[PDB]
This record gives structure tokens, sequence and C-alpha cells, in this order.
């Protein structure tokens, strides 16, 4: 139900063109609750979720290409 | 300087494999721990939002299950206090059928709260007293607390209503099918004399077709096939024969002698002339369903094809007077012709295949019957099981009602308002068992509590909301599990009631466990032996 | 080996049950106290029956001297630590 | 029974608690913090330990229902401050210059222990050695 | 599912998807592309068309009712109760517990 | 040792070492009994290896169900178990003060006394002991007042309070009707039976006969009112011939008529049974009961019931003496001459289901001198403790009946006792006024035990008991409520005389016995 | 992990979770015979995308926040950490540790060379005495007890 909250929060946010504040709702853990995480003062860089992004990519690619496995015996 | 000898006395006497307890720290606080795991283990089984326990005993055998009762059969407890738990729990089971769980979340709250008293700095016999106090006040505001009474018995809709609230903790999805089943069932047994046996109600497990196609059948269901060509009578008239169909013998020495060659010759066909005589002496009274216990001769049942009798062949000796009872015929001894009075008589016996089994039928077309069956059909052997586990609980809760018609309200309101009154009672009370009883008291928030936790809401507003509207004065309102968030509603009108004797039978039991295991201080258990089981228990 | 252990960081004490490791009847019965050394994987030391040139109640500073007879053991209190890339500083460049 | 051969009569808390080897971790911590305790000011070895041990269970209470500890973490913290804030309330100060003060103090620290039969020779032991272990150099105090 | 408040509606989609497996797997058995003959399944079934189901033969789809694939109505009724009993029966157990072997020999 | 030489692998103990040994295995079983002494004491809980649990307080049952291979601790419990088969009570009491002798007499044999002036010493006491026990009984008329008090202080001490209290009634009324005047009391004649379906406080006495079978045949009637009790000992099953008969025919119908003819001797006497049943009763209000010893076979218990009797088989024994003296009939072993005056005569017969097993009631009869206990309880552990409660209280009540006096209790007479022990030590000549000395400590362990388990301190409350018991003079015994001194008879707390004497006799001969012991060999091998 | 770790310092956890979730939809797909280089360009596509949108969209410049932005993004690092409840004062240490630290170089670009700031650990009183030393620590005692333990020039 959360997720759907804030997803519809979200959805909400890139359709209608007057609500582009509706772009920092996030989760407030304490109340359960969608948050203004803005407002509220909950940040963080955005070097850390473009690398996280990008290594994870990366690392997923790399083992996705996987298909065969040899183990030679010690 | 480098180990401690065993002291002298005692500790140098005790055995080689012997564990020697005393004393509160290291026997009742172990006593005390070992019931509340039993109680954790057995807890998310309660209430309708309860979740079946898959459990493997020592011989590969698979029960899935929430009846508390069956979970603590099917596990190795091996300390003596969940031991003691877990007999209270089996007696409550064997005395009204319903309210194990019941029994063992009260005891666990009960020994914690005990545990809790000893440590602020009770004494035992102080905490025993005041328990056994309260639990006089607890019986003695329970009539109080009686919303309404069953008031018939005869009826399919009010007994249904009735067992709906029993076997809705088990099968919380379809309960209503169920109920009806169980009510049909119930009604057709239980005549006007007010006696009412457990016994006579029969399940018959067939797979095949899940567990709504299941039905009540007035008669009885074996699963065997008819022996002889006859395979369905209209108008049965079944005599029953204890003794094997066929030609007795001696008992002391069979031994044909033969002096001459007429002997000889003759022996063979008197037999035979003889087993025919006595077969159709058996049809002219007009059986044409003969049914008996023992093994079946082949001229016996050449004799019967002949003249056209259906034979049934039932291992069990319970089959068969239970048979003798469904349709009121008396086994005879003898292979002698049944008189007016021994001859049965049911509205139709036929073979049928059900699923892939070949089954007897012997039906009654009437709404009545001293024996009814209900077929259990389903996808799976461990759902039947459960299923049938929930029409035993609902029999139970059936002759309950029969004994006791009394009811009180269910969900936990009959719990919150118990601990509200023992509560009120205790403050009142001057002394040292004030504590003890508020304890008890307390105690019985852990059934709302319980039914909180497993419904996927918070106890904590629960339990305030509940006494906030029992302190407004509504006894009859208890938790709301049809809700996403914490919520009450009166629980009268929603029909969920609980058997006033369950509720007594299952605070008395769980009171009487928890003061035993508290009057235990000292602890000798012997070396374990690996024997093969006592003698006794087989 | 407790207390040596204690006062040699260095060092790496470890012991092996004589069951384990499968040794002759020989051993099991008549050469329980067996201290093998391994300095950069070969012995410097073989000593087996100990027993007789250590005692029975022997102590820590008894097996310490006996072992730096022939040269077997090579010769402050933080807080709790210190240790916490490689850019350490820089001024104004 | 030390495992070295040696024996130590005590009931001090960090001296009975560093003589235990454990394997739960938790355990491993409570020692650690009955050293630290013991490090840090020398007294209160066995407090330190029986009050963690009850907030535990306290907590443990709580954890059996619905409640996320961080819940009670932050309970947990905000009694601590307002605890220090009570205890720095109900404090009286101390003359440090009143030699009888200073050892009526040395006396109720030792009350509890097997030297309190010789109490008056063993807080002026102690309080002569503070004493003249005092020093003050380039405008730094030290006791050492 | 379109018609109903959301908690139900994601599980009965979730239920109408995994009644896609059979269509899928006969395509996967026969060598077919799975994704392309679901997809036009669904498009024609969408807009009408009751008995249109995968044609081996033709590696497409065809209607099977005129194609003479025909099983009894009794046969999908017990499998969809059966495998819903199962998994309803799956999804209800929490907690596994295996008592130690007797007889171990 | 010199049987070591002999004989190698054994061990000897010599010297004080014997004397160590033994006082330390007496000494270690003191201290485990203390605490089953009184009301006040702890219920101990026994497991044995198969699992089974065992709750109990007896001194005896711990001590069978203690995980202990000492010789002095068999020796102990072989005079446990004498005064337990003898009298029923004053096991743990019986340890007690066996330890305790052994401990006073170490105290001084340690100081280099030789034993024998302790034995010598324990003699003297033990007489002056028992003149003044003869002294101090308090005989009485045991009316039912005195036997409640003497229940009460025995299952009070074995069991909760209010499950002593329905107890005590029922073990004396049941007691009382088995009682004859001026005849010894035949305890077997108290049926013992347990069920496992009601609460512990529902035990209570029935004027008749419980048993464990009912009827085989599904149509006997599960309840008749006025009942003729036919108690016997015949067969009616068949039964082969001693010298291997055999049967020989030719045809099937030579084979008819052999089994046909092959049941008579059998239905001979059931026919006698059912004509006695047609002439004794004419109407369908009097009803019929049989119970055999022997078996009954299927067609014996089907022409049984269609005369409308009620047949049971397999019955136990001592079944046939308790029903005959409770109904009234004749116990029969043979049919031969059998009369209406041979038949019992019950008010009331109905048939009990409990699960798989049925039980039979045999009530209302008209002066039954037999009578049956009925145990219920939720737990098998629950009615074997209720079991050895019931037993010590029959007993107890058994004794106070026989032996026409009673000994106040709450350990009074122990103090009394220690009193004119230590008044009467200057008149013993010698060194065996340690021994006095030893024996009146030994004595006091009781009140002592019981002041230390209600809670109190044994040194001040002792004193305190025997300042009383000196400035008044009257046989004051121990509260275990408040401590303080108080009369045990004006309360009716009332020991048995027999059992104390045999205390005092059992307890001086084993004690004597083992401080003489100054070798335990073990060399058999 | 480790490398999320070197390069940035912060939600090893979250690249793990990420990375792992992205395989198990990733091998979904394939599980529907749709071929593993049509996936990985996807990814790929969508990755890209996400970068773009973060950067285009969703980004706050901190320029018109303030110190307050610093405080709060400490604040929001040191949760679900031990010292989550005492953030109030720990980002307050944080920022002005950092801040102390800063230097410039060429380019006119601001660096902060953590690693930098010797942290020193040691038992004893509440996580509200940790001391932000205006200078520098060292583990480090005189050599002999002859010399004075404080120098003020
Ligand atoms: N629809 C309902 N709403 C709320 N509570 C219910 C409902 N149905 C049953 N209960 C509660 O569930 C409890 C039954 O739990 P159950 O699993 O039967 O344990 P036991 O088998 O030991 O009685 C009853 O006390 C009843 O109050
Ligand atoms: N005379 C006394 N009366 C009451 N309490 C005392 C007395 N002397 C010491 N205490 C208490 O005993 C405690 C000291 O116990 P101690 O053995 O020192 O354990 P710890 O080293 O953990 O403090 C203190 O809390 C103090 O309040
Ligand atoms: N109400 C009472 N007040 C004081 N003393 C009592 C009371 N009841 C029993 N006693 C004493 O406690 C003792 C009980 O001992 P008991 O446990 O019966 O040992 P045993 O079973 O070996 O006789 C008796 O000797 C009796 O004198
Ligand atoms: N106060 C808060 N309210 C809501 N979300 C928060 C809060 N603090 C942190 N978060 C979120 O929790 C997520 C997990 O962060 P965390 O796991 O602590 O970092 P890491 O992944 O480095 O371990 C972050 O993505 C962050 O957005
Ligand atoms: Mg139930
Ligand atoms: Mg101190
Ligand atoms: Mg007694
Ligand atoms: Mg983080």
């Amino acid at each position: 139900d959360l997720v759907a909250k804030l997803r519809a929060f979200h959805n909400e946010a890139q359709v209608n063109p007057e609500r582009k504040n509706l772009k920092w709702i996030g989760l407030d853990l304490s109340n359960g609750k969608p948050r203004d995480n803005k407002q509220a003062g909950v940040f963080e860089p955005t070097i850390v979720k473009v690398k996280s992004l990008k290594f994870a990519t990366e690392a997923a690619i790399t083992i996705l290409r996987i298909d065969d496995l040899i183990k030679l015996h010690p | 300087a480098l180990h401690v000898p065993k002291a002298p006395g005692f500790a140098q006497m005790l055995k080689e494999g012997a564990k020697h307890f005393s004393g509160l720290e290291e026997a009742v606080y172990r006593n005390i721990q070992a019931c509340k795991e039993l109680a954790q283990t057995t807890r998310t089984a309660y209430g309708p939002n309860g979740m079946n326990k898959m459990v493997i005993n020592h011989l590969e055998k698979l029960f899935v299950t929430n009846d508390a009762a069956t979970i603590l059969r099917e596990l190795e407890v091996q300390h003596p206090a969940a031991k003691m738990i877990v007999m209270a729990s089996h007696m409550q089971e064997q005395e009204v059928g319903d309210g194990t769980n019941f029994v063992l979340v009260f005891a666990g709250a009960l020994l914690e709260l005990a545990e809790e008293l000893l440590r602020i700095g009770l004494s035992v016999s102080e905490v025993i007293e005041g328990y056994e106090i309260a639990c006089r006040k607890a019986h003695e505001i329970l009539p109080n607390l009686v919303c309404c009474s069953a008031k018939n018995l005869r009826d399919i809709d009010e007994v249904s209503s009735l067992l709906r609230t029993s076997i809705m903790s088990k099968q919380y999805g379809n309960e209503v099918f169920l109920a009806k089943l169980i009510a049909q069932a119930c009604v057709s047994i239980f005549p006007d004399s007010g006696h009412f046996n457990v016994d006579n109600i029969r399940v018959c497990k067939i797979l095949g077709s899940g567990i709504s196609s299941s039905s009540v059948l007035h008669g009885m269901v074996f699963k065997k096939e008819t022996e002889g060509d006859v395979t369905s009578v209209k108008d049965a008239k079944i005599a029953v024969y204890s003794c094997p169909f066929d030609g007795m013998i001696t008992e002391t020495k069979g031994t044909v002698l033969i002096k001459t060659a007429e002997e000889l010759m003759n022996f063979s066909k008197g037999e035979e002339n003889l087993m025919d005589a006595q077969v159709k002496a058996i049809a002219d009274t007009g059986a044409n369903v003969v049914v008996t216990g023992g093994k079946v001769a082949d001229m016996a049942l050449h004799y019967a094809n002949k003249y056209n009798i259906m034979l049934v062949r039932l291992n069990s000796k319970w089959d068969l007077r239970r048979l003798c009872k469904t349709v009121g015929a008396t086994a005879l001894p003898r292979l002698t012709p049944p008189v007016l009075e021994e001859m049965g008589h049911c509205d139709s016996v036929y073979l049928s295949e059900v699923g892939d089994t070949q089954v007897v039928v012997f039906k009654h077309e009437k709404e009545d019957g001293a024996i009814s069956t209900i077929v259990l059909r389903g996808s799976t052997d461990n759902l039947m099981d459960d299923i049938e586990r929930a029409v035993d609980d609902g029999v139970n809760t059936f002759k309950v009602l029969t004994r006791d018609k009394r009811l009180v309200p269910g969900g936990g309101a009959t719990e919150i308002e118990l601990a509200k009154q023992i509560t009120s009672y205790g403050e009142t009370c001057p002394g040292l068992e004030q504590y003890a009883i508020k304890k008890f008291a307390e105690a019985f928030e852990a059934i709302p509590r319980a039914l909180a936790e497993n419904s996927g809401v918070k106890a904590n507003e629960v339990i305030s909301k509940l006494y906030a509207v029992h302190q407004e004065g509504n006894k009859n309102v208890g938790l709301d599990i049809e809700a996403e968030v914490p919520a009450v509603k009166d629980m009268l009108e929603a029909g969920i009631l609980d058997t006033y004797l369950g509720k007594y039978w299952a605070i008395k039991l769980a009171t009487n466990a928890a003061v035993t295991v508290l009057r235990v201080d000292q602890i000798i258990m012997a070396k374990p032996a690996g024997g093969p089981k006592p003698p006794s228990g087989k | 080996m407790i207390c040596l252990a204690a006062e040699y960081p260095a060092v790496k004490f470890c012991k092996v049950k004589s069951s384990v490791i499968g040794a002759s009847s020989q051993f099991t019965r008549n050469a329980l106290p067996a201290l093998l050394i391994y300095k950069g994987g070969e012995l410097i030391g073989n000593f087996v029956r100990v027993t007789d040139q250590l005692g029975d109640d022997f102590f820590a500073v008894d097996l310490e001297a006996f072992l730096q007879e022939f040269g077997l053991l090579p010769e402050v209190l933080t807080s709790v630590r210190n240790s916490a890339s490689e850019d350490s500083d820089l001024e104004i460049d | 029974l030390d495992p070295m051969g040696g024996i130590v009569m005590t009931n001090d808390g960090n001296a009975i608690l560093r003589e235990i080897q454990v394997q739960h971790p938790a355990a491993k911590s409570m020692i650690e913090i009955s050293r630290t305790q013991d490090e840090e000011v020398g007294d209160g070895t066995t407090s330190v330990i029986i009050l963690a041990g009850e907030m535990l269970s306290v907590a443990e209470h709580f954890l059996e229902q619905q409640m996320h500890p961080t819940v009670v973490i932050s309970a947990y913290r905000k009694a601590l401050d307002d605890m220090i804030s009570t205890l720095k309330k109900i404090s009286i100060p101390v003359d440090i210059s009143d030699s009888d003060m200073m050892l009526n103090i040395i006396n109720s620290s030792i009350t509890t222990k097997a030297i309190s039969r010789w109490s008056s020779l063993a807080c002026n032991i102690a309080l002569d050695a503070v004493k003249m272990v005092q020093f003050e150099e380039n405008g730094r105090k030290e006791i050492d | 599912s379109r018609t109903i408040p959301g908690k139900q509606q994601l599980l009965i989609g979730a239920y109408a998807k995994a009644l896609e497996i059979i269509p899928r797997q006969l395509c996967d058995n026969a060598g077919f592309d799975a994704t392309n003959i679901l997809n036009k399944l669904r498009a024609r079934h969408a807009q009408g068309g009751t008995w249109y189901g995968v044609d081996i033969n033709n590696e497409d789809i065809a209607d099977n009712f005129e194609a003479f694939v025909w099983e009894p109505a009794m046969v999908r009724i017990n499998a969809l109760t059966a495998a819903s009993e199962a998994a309803c029966l799956i999804v209800s157990v929490d907690e596994t517990i295996k008592n130690p072997r007797s007889t171990v020999d | 040792a010199a049987v070591k030489t002999l004989n190698p692998k054994a061990e000897v103990a010599r010297a004080q070492a014997a004397l160590a040994v033994n006082i330390s295995a007496a000494r270690g079983l003191q201290d485990v009994l203390r605490t089953n002494l009184g009301p006040k004491g702890t219920m101990k809980m026994l497991v044995s290896g198969a699992g089974d649990i065992k709750l109990t307080k007896d001194g005896n049952v711990l001590l069978h169900e203690m995980q202990i291979q000492h010789p002095t601790a068999s020796l102990i419990a072989k005079v446990a178990t004498a005064q337990d088969d003898i009298t029923g009570d004053g096991t743990t009491s019986n340890v007690l003060i066996i330890g305790e002798l052994l401990k006073q007499a170490d105290l001084y044999i340690s100081e280099g006394l030789h034993p024998r002036i302790i034995t010598e010493g324990f003699e003297a006491a033990k007489e002056k002991a028992l003149q003044f026990l003869e002294e101090v009984k308090v005989s009485r008329e045991m009316d039912r007042e005195t036997l409640i008090d003497v229940a009460r202080t025995s299952l009070r001490t074995k069991v909760h309070a209010e499950l002593a209290d329905v107890l005590t009634e029922a073990v004396v009324d049941s007691i009382l009707a088995i009682k004859k005047q001026d005849e010894p009391i035949d305890l077997f004649m108290i049926e013992i039976m347990e069920m496992k379906h009601k609460s512990e406080t529902d035990t209570s006495l029935i004027r008749g006969l419980v048993l464990d079978h009912g009827a085989r045949h599904p149509d006997m009637k599960k309840r008749v009112e006025d009942a003729y009790i036919l108690t016997c000992n015949v067969s009616l099953e068949y039964e082969k011939t001693e010298v291997n008969s055999g049967f020989f025919y030719k045809s099937a119908e030579e084979r008819e008529k052999l089994v046909k003819a092959e049941r008579k001797f059998i239905e001979d006497r059931v026919k006698k049974i059912i004509e006695l049943k047609r002439k004794v009763c004419g109407d369908s209000d009097k009803g019929f009961v049989v119970i055999n010893q022997k078996g009954i076979d299927p067609f014996s218990l089907d022409a049984l019931s269609k005369e409308g009797i009620v047949a049971l088989r397999r019955a136990k024994r001592r079944n046939m003496e308790r029903l005959t003296l409770a109904c009234g009939g004749v116990a029969l072993n043979s049919f031969d001459d059998l009369s209406p005056d041979c038949l019992g005569h019950a008010g009331l017969v109905y048939e009990y289901t409990l699960g798989e097993e049925k039980f039979t009631f045999i009530e209302k009869c008209n002066n039954p001198r037999s009578v049956t206990l009925l145990i219920k309880g939720p737990n098998k552990h629950t009615l074997t403790q209720i079991k050895d409660a019931v037993r010590d209280g029959l007993r107890a009540v058994k004794n106070a009946i026989d032996d026409g006096c009673v000994v106040p209790g709450a350990g009074a007479v122990e103090v009394a006792m220690a009193e004119a022990l230590i008044k009467h030590k200057p008149s013993v000549k010698g060194r065996a006024q340690l021994g006095v000395q030893a024996f009146a400590d030994a004595l006091l362990i009781i009140p002592k035990v019981l002041a230390q388990n209600s809670g109190f301190d044994l040194q001040e409350t002792l004193v305190k008991i025997q300042a009383e018991h000196s400035e008044s003079g009257q046989l004051v015994g121990v509260d275990l409520n408040t401590g303080e001194p108080m009369v045990a008879a004006e309360v009716g707390v009332w020991d048995n005389y027999c059992v104390k004497k045999q205390l005092l006799h059992s307890c001086t001969v084993i004690a004597t016995n083992i401080l003489l012991v100054d070798e335990i060999m073990r060399a058999g091998m | 992990a480790d490398l999320q770790d070197k390069e940035v310092g912060d939600g090893t956890t979250s690249v793990v979770i990420i990375a792992a979730e992205l395989l198990k939809n990733a091998d979904e797909l394939v599980k529907q015979k749709i071929h593993p280089t049509s996936v990985i360009s996807g990814y790929r596509l969508a990755c890209k995308e996400a970068v773009r949108y973060i950067n285009e969209n969703l980004i706050v410049n901190t320029d018109e926040l303030g110190r307050d932005c610093l405080i709060n993004a400490a604040k929001t690092s040191m949760s679900s950490k031990i010292i989550g409840i005492n953030g109030d004062f720990f980002a307050n240490m944080v920022v002005d540790a950092v801040l102390a630290i800063k230097y410039t170089d060429i380019r006119g670009q601001p660096r902060y060379p953590v690693n930098s700031v010797n942290i020193l650990k040691a038992h004893g009183r509440s996580q509200m005495e940790s001391m932000l030393i205006s200078g520098y620590a060292l583990n480090c005692v005189v050599g002999s007890q002859g010399m004075p333990k404080r120098i003020v020039n």
C-alpha cells in the first residue's frame, strides 16, 4: 500500500504539469506514510545514486552474459 | 588448584547420567522458560488468522494443521514442565474438544507473569494463593458474561450458525459450507432422547474433487467391493452375521472318518446340499443383502449368487457394530435365518465409484438414522485430514452445546471483560495477593493480543480500545478481523460465540497446570534410556 | 601457551588433538607432550616428551626459558585503536 | 580458578568477569563493558553490569510486542539524558580541603570490600598516597 | 480484477497472468517464440474469439474448436480447483518442523 | 590393605574411613530429605528413564526414585521401606533422625571417643525415651473428630489444602464403613480405583464397588435399578477336554450335530443361571447382574443378554471377596446347587464409559462392608500423588483406631523427650552421658526442620519452644504460621503412637549398627 | 560493494540490492525466451535514461540551501547507524571537521581531503563526550617521563 501510494503521487507529479513539487514525496519510515522529504530534510548526494545505478547495471550485465560454467577440479 | 571436586553429600552419591536441579533459579525459572517457549511455538496458530504448521514426526508422517493439540501430539516434547502443559492441553481436548491453544496461551502467560512476580520479591506460595483466588473469582464472574443460549438444537440454520464460530478458527476461508454440512450431520443424529453420541458421526475421505464437493449421507460408506454378482439392491433386507459365511466346524478337532466307499462318494455331495439348504433358508426370509464379518467360502458365494444375494464383507468388528446400529439388525453368531426382529432394513444398498475408489453405500432416504456419514472430497490427503479435524471440532462443539446451552462472546471480549473485572476485584483486596490477582487478570490479555498479532495489526491499541469500550459498558465488543487497521465491533450481532463450558474448563485446566508447575521446587531426572518405549504404551 | 601468546603477539600459538591427526598408537600412549615448531615450513624444534625436562607442574616462565635455551623465541598500551584512499593533505597549490 | 593454576578471591565485578571465558558474543560485550567501567573510573563495576541486564530485560518486554527496537533506543537515550540531568540536580559539593570528608568518602567506597575490617588505616593510606602523588608541572595537573 | 479497489486487484491479475503458463509452455516445448504467440492470442481474445489457441503444426494461432482440439470442461475445472487448493495450502503454512528420525539403522 | 593384597581388584575403607563414608552418605540423604518434612515442605519432581513424571513428597518414594548407588543409602532405604510397609508413615522423619544421630555421634567420636560408649548412651536414651513416650501418650476414644484430625495431619502434610480436606472425609468415612467392632481392619476391602477425567477435588467415596470393565455385549442394559448380584467363579466359555478328545464324523449332518452338541456343557450352566434369574425375579423392574472371575464366550453373552442379564467377565480375584462383603451374596465356584439366598443385592448398578475404557458402578448397597475410593484428576502424576496420599491417610487412621492412644504432633513430643533425656542424663553412669546428650540433640531435629521449612530460624524458634515447655510443662509444638509455641493437642495436630515407637526403635538400632561398622569391603569378584 | 565504498563511500547496500534485483528480473526475462542481448541493451538504455532524468529533474542545487543542507545530508547518512539518534550533534561535528580540513587547488576547485581527519577511538564516557579537536590528535606519548607533558608555545 505504501509503495502504491508513493507511485500514485509520483505519477500524478509527472502527469500534471502544475504538480512538479510532488517529485520530493518519499517515505516517512517512522509514521509509515508518504512525506515530502525535501521539506523534511532527507537528502543524499546525486553521485551516490548515479554511481550505484551505473555499477549495478554493469554488474548485472556482466553476470547476465554467463551461460556456461566449467569448474576444473583442483 | 585446578579442579572443583563434587561437593560431599548428595552431589557425590548421584548416578552417572542423573541431573539434579534445586531452588528458584535453576528449577523454577528454567521450567517457566521452557513453558514460555512451548507457548511461543504454538502461539502463531491461534485464531481465524492462524497459520498452518507442517510437522514431520519420527515416522516421516506429515501433518499440516493449526490445531494446537495435534501439533503438541506430533512434537517430541522433552522438557517435563512443557510435558505437563501438554497433558493439560490434551485433557482439555478430551473433555471439551476445543480450547487447547487457549490452554497453552493462558498457561504460558500465567507462568511468565509468575516469574516476574517471583523476581520482584514475591514468594511461590503467595503467587499460588493469588492465582487460586483469581481463578475462583473468574469462575464466579463467568456465568454473568453469558450473552445468549442455543435454545434450539433440532434446527439446521441455528445449529449451522452456532458451529460456524467453532469451525471458523480452522478453515477461515470457507466455514459456511462446512458449518452447513456438520449441522446437517448433527441434526440427523441426536434424536428426541437428549443423549448425543460423538462417535455416531462418520467421516469418509475420498480424494479427487476438492473440498467443496463434500456431502453428508444418511448411512455408512465402506471403501470395499461386493463379493458377489449382485451390486445393487433397491429394498434391502440386510441380515448381518458375525460368523463367517461358511459351514461351521467343531471347535475341538475336525476329522472326517471314512470307512466305506459310499461315505467317500457322498460326503462332498452332502456338504454341498447342506450349504445350499442353509443359503436358501436364509434367502427365503426375504433378506436380499447378507453381511458377514469373516471369510466367505466359495460354495456359499456360489449359492448366494444363485439366489441373487448381495455379499458385503467387513473386516473390522467396529464396522459391523456400526452397520448394525445404522440398519437396525442383530449380528447373528450362527448361520440361522434372521427372525422378523433381527432383520435390518435399508432404503438402498449399491456399489458405486467415487474418484477411483470402489465403495459400498448403505443409503437411507429418510432424514434420520442412528449413524450419519460425511463424505469428504479434496485434492490432498493432508487437506482432507485438516477438514476432518475441523469436522471433529464442530461435532465436539455441538456435543458441548447439547450438554450446556450457554454461550459467551468471542474474539477476546470475554477475556477482556474477565481481565477488567478481576483487576477491579484485586484492587480492593488488601495484602500481598493483590499483585498475583492483578497478574492473573493481565494474563487474560494474551488472547486478544495473540488474535491481533495473528490478524496483522498492532495489539496495543486494540487492547486499549477494548478497555475503553468495556469501561463504557459494552461487554460484547471484541476484535474485528475484517479490517486492515485496529478496530473493534460488537460480536453478539456478529455471531462469534464461544461455549461456556469450553471457557470454564480451559480456564480451570490452565490455572491448574500453571499452579502445578509452580509448586515444583526440585527436579531429579534419571539417566535417559534408549529403550523401545515402555511395554504399557506399546 | 596462553600466557606466552598474550605476551608475544607475533607468535601464532595453536593446538591440535592427537586423535584428529590420526597418529600411531605409540604416539597416543607415550608421546603426549609434543611441541612442533614451524619456522618457514620446516622444523627448528621437535620437542617431544618434554615432561622429563619440564616436570609436571611447570609454569610459563619455565617453558619460556627452556625454549629460549635453544633460541626458539624471537626477541606500550594504546587506548583501543588508532587505525582508521591515500589523499593526505595539500595547501592552496 | 585461574587457568595457569592461580587462585583468585574477590568480590570485584571486573576481577570476577575477566576470569570467565564465554562463547556468546553478547557475554563478550558485557565483559568489555565491565572492563570499560573499571578502567574509566575504577568503581561501580557490578552496578553497571546489573543495570545493563535490567535494562535489557525491560527492553525484551517490549520486543516481545510489536515495537521496533529503534523506538526503544530513542526512549532509552531520552531517559539517559534525563538521568544525567537529575543526577546533576541532586548532587552536592565537597570541600576537598576537609580531610575528614575525603576519608568518609573513601570509607563509603570501601565498605563493600574485604578491607572494610581495617577501614581507617586503608582510607588514610589511599588518601595520603593520592595526595602525595598529585603533581602540577607546566600548568598541567595530573595524578597518575 | 480491473473493477475492484486494488489490494485484491493485483493478486487476481497475478492469477490471470499465471493462467497463461499453458500456451507459453506449449510454445516453448514446440520450439516456437512464446512471447509473440501469447501477444497474438491476447489481442485476439480481447477483440473476440473464445476458442483461439496455439496451433502447433502451423507455428501460429487458430480456432481450436474448429480444429477439433476438444477436451471436457471437467478436466480444466478439476485442474483449476486442485491447483488453487494446493497453492492455498502451501501459502497458508508458515513454519516447518522436522522431528529427528527414529530407527535410522 | 590385606584384602587388596589377596584380591587386587577390591576397594576397602578401614578405621575412621568407614565412619566418614557412612556419615557422609547419611548426611547427604538427610540434606535431601530435609525439605520434605511438614505441610510447608516443597514438592519434588522425579523423572524416570522413560520420561515419566512423578510428583511426590514422600520420603520413601523419593528415596526409591533418587539416583543413588551408595551402601549406607541402601541401608537407610531398607529401614524406611520396612517403616512404610508396617506403619505407613514416618519415612522422612526416619531418615532425618538417623542422619542427625550419626552427625551428633561423630561430633563426639572425632574427639577420640570410642563409638561403643556412644552406642551404650544411645541404648540408655532409647529406653528412657520409650518410657517417656508411654507416659505422654493420650488415650482417647477414637470418635470421628479425632480420626478427622489425624487424617488431616497426614494428608495436609502430603497434599494441597482443600484436596487434603476432601481426602480426610473420604478416608475417614471409608475406614469407618469397612471397620467391624473389635476386629482387625482389612485394608484390602477399600478398593482404590482411579479415573482421569475430572478435577482433583472430585475424588469421592462410593459405598460399593467400581470395576474397570463393563458388559461386552452391546445389547446389555447400561443401567439397572434393583439388581440381584451374582458373584461366580465359573467359566462360561468353551473349554476343551483335558485328555485330547477330538471329533470324528463321516458326513456334514454328523458334523452339524457334533457342533451343536459340543456346546451343551456351557449351555447347561447358562440355563441354570437363566432359570435362577427367572425364579428370583418376575418383573422388569428387578435386574440381574452376573460378575464372573472367568471368561464368558460370545454365545453365552448373547444367551444372557436375550434374558436381560448384565454379565461382566474376567473380574479381579479380590473383587469376589469385595462384592461378597458389599452386596452380601455368596461367591460360587460351581452351579451344582445355587439358591436365591446366595444372590447379593445392589440398589443401583450403572455403567460409565470414559474414552476407550468402561467402568461399572455398584452403589446403594444395604450396609457395605467394602467400599471404594474413586480418585479423579487431570494428570497421571496427580493420580499417583493422590494415591500415595490416601495410602498414607488410610494407614494413619487404621493405626489410630488400632492403638487407642495418640501422640501430640508438631514436634512437641520430641521436645519433651529431649528435656526428659537431659534430665535423666545424670542418672547414667560413666561417659554414656555424651551418647545420651547426642540422642537428645538428634531427637530435637524434628522441630528444627519444621521451623526451617516454615521459614523461621532453627535456634531461636527451638529455644522459644523449650523455654515455653519448661515454664508451663505443656506439650507445646511449633506453629508453622508464626513460629510461636503452640499446644498440639488443643489444635488437633496428632501423631501416631506406633509410628513414633517404630521411629525410635528402628533409628536407634540402625544408628548403633552403623556406628560400630569399622570396615566396608567389596571382594566378591 | 567494495568499489561503491571506495569511489563514493555511501549506498554500499543499495547498490548490492539493486544489482541483485536487476539480475533476478533479467533472468526472469531470459526464462521468458527473451535473448540476453536484448535484455542487456534495454538495461543499458534504461540506466542511461535514468541518469539523464536524475540529472535533469530530481537534483536540488545546494547553493540556495546553505549549511542546513550539509547538516541534513549528514543526519540522513548517519541514520541506520549506532550514532543515528545523536545525529543532531554528530552532524554538527562532521560538518565542522570537513569545513576545517578544506583546501583549494589549481583551477579554483575546493577539494576536501577526508582521511585527513584522524579518527581516534577510546571507550569511556558517553557518545556526547566525543571531542572534536581543533588541531591534530596523536596516538603517541612522550618518550620519557623527564620531559614536560605540556608546552604552550
Ligand atoms: N470471526 C472472528 N473474529 C474474531 N475472533 C474470532 C472469530 N472467530 C473466532 N475467533 C476467536 O478465535 C478463538 C479460537 O481460537 P482457536 O484457533 O479455535 O483456538 P482453540 O482451538 O484452542 O480454541 C476464539 O476465542 C474466538 O474468540
Ligand atoms: N553502608 C551501606 N549501606 C547501604 N548501601 C551501601 C553501603 N555501603 C555501600 N553500599 C552500596 O553498595 C554499592 C557498592 O557495591 P560494590 O560492591 O562496590 O559494587 P560496585 O563495585 O559495582 O559498586 C553502592 O551502590 C552503595 O550504594
Ligand atoms: N499443622 C501442623 N503444624 C505443625 N506441625 C505439623 C502440622 N502438621 C504436621 N506437622 C508435623 O510435621 C510432620 C510431618 O512429617 P511428614 O512429612 O508426614 O513425614 P513422614 O511422611 O515421614 O511422616 C509430623 O511429624 C507432624 O508432627
Ligand atoms: N530519515 C529518513 N527518512 C526516510 N528515508 C531515509 C532516512 N534516512 C535515510 N533514508 C533512506 O534509507 C536508505 C538506506 O540508507 P542506508 O542503508 O543507511 O545507506 P547505505 O546504503 O550506505 O547503508 C537511503 O537510500 C535513504 O534514502
Ligand atoms: Mg478452537
Ligand atoms: Mg565499589
Ligand atoms: Mg506423615
Ligand atoms: Mg548510508
